[PDB]
């Protein structure tokens, strides 16, 4: 089961960090909150819960859980906000981190050289979570 | 006592001595905040509840537009500066959109004299030392409590309260639930 989703993630790792290479940074933060929890989780995925594909079988649920309930409320939120302009709502850059947890931007960020569409993928991926529990 | 930290005010970790009894940093354009303050005219709305005669701060923020971030702050600072915030604010503010003056330094000028100013208090104020020291005490405002780039209103020493942390159900009430904070933290 792990070269199933490090198939995917292989590349979405790298496409993911690919098509804001050169293509002219643009960055953000409400970027880098999809980015660290689309790594993260995918990572944590391959990284480690996807690999035991016969016993209790079941370690992934919690880092699928945490990616798409991430990624929806990601996607699904400032882009609406967007075109219903609220109060509370606003710019930002970067984003703390505090417990430490090195760069997290400072670097999977700033380390390189239309987003709408970022919306569908995660909010698609959200289903993933529960087929792929077996 | 059903009431504490963490869902009322944001705990910082230094407040700045010598900064303003209430500081408000925002931007003049980028923020959806536009109806913060042009719809809820919280920092308005918010005054009102003025306790025992506190006076109330308002900060511009460098971010965006680089050049244009900065000079809407000089601006911002000028009109601090010439006393005549609140007259131009608002004429400014909503000048961004409703009237899209976002140009060069003549230009923003220009909408500035429209709001209704003498441009020989202006000019001076355009480089003045007054005016140098305010477009600087901005910055290193946001700085001495990093902002990050929103609006957020600060009480003497004390913290800004938590718009996520409070409620969104009463769009009318809510300047009172905002200002029932503000209020708090002042002499408490
Ligand atoms: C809203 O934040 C984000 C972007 O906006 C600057 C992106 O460009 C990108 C990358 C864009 C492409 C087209 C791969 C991501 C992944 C993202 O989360
Ligand atoms: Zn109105």
């Amino acid at each position: 089961a792990w070269l199933l989703m490090a198939f995917t993630a292989l590349a979405l790792e790298l496409t993911a960090l690919w098509f804001q290479h050169v293509m002219l940074l643009k960055p953000c933060v409400l970027c880098i909150y999809e980015r660290v929890a689309l790594f993260g989780v995918l990572g944590a995925a391959l990284i480690g819960a996807i690999a035991p594909k016969t016993p209790l079988r079941y370690v992934a649920m919690v880092i699928w859980l945490y990616s798409a309930f991430r990624g929806v409320q990601l996607t699904y939120e400032h882009t609406m906000l967007q075109l219903y302009p609220s109060p509370f709502a606003t710019c930002d850059f970067m984003v703390r981190f505090p417990e430490w947890l090195p760069l997290d931007k400072w670097v999977p960020q700033v380390f390189v050289a239309m987003p709408q569409w970022l919306l569908g993928i995660f909010i698609a991926y959200l289903i993933v979570a529960v087929l792929v529990v077996i | 006592a059903q009431y504490e930290d963490g869902k009322q005010y944001t705990t910082l970790e230094k407040p700045v001595a010598g900064a303003p009894q209430v500081l408000e940093f925002f931007s003049f354009f980028c923020p959806h905040a536009y109806q913060f303050e042009e719809v809820l005219h919280i920092s308005d709305n918010v005054k009102k509840k003025l306790p025992e005669g506190v006076k109330m701060t308002k900060y511009h923020v460098n971010f965006m537009g680089g050049d244009l971030g900065k000079d809407l702050t000089q601006a911002w600072a000028v009109a601090m500066a010439l006393g005549v915030e609140d007259k131009v604010t608002v004429p400014l503010f909503e000048g961004v959109q409703k009237t899209q003056t976002i140009r060069s330094a003549s230009d923003i000028r220009d909408v500035f004299i429209n709001a209704g100013i003498k441009g020989e208090e202006y000019d001076a104020a355009w480089n003045s030392f007054v005016v140098k020291s305010l477009v600087a005490q901005q910055e290193k405002a946001a700085a001495d409590v990093q902002l990050r780039g929103v609006p957020a209103m600060f009480v003497n020493g004390k913290y800004q309260l938590n718009p996520q942390g409070m409620d969104t159900s009463n769009m009318d009430v809510f300047v009172q639930q905002y200002a029932d904070t503000v209020k708090y933290l002042s002499e408490k």
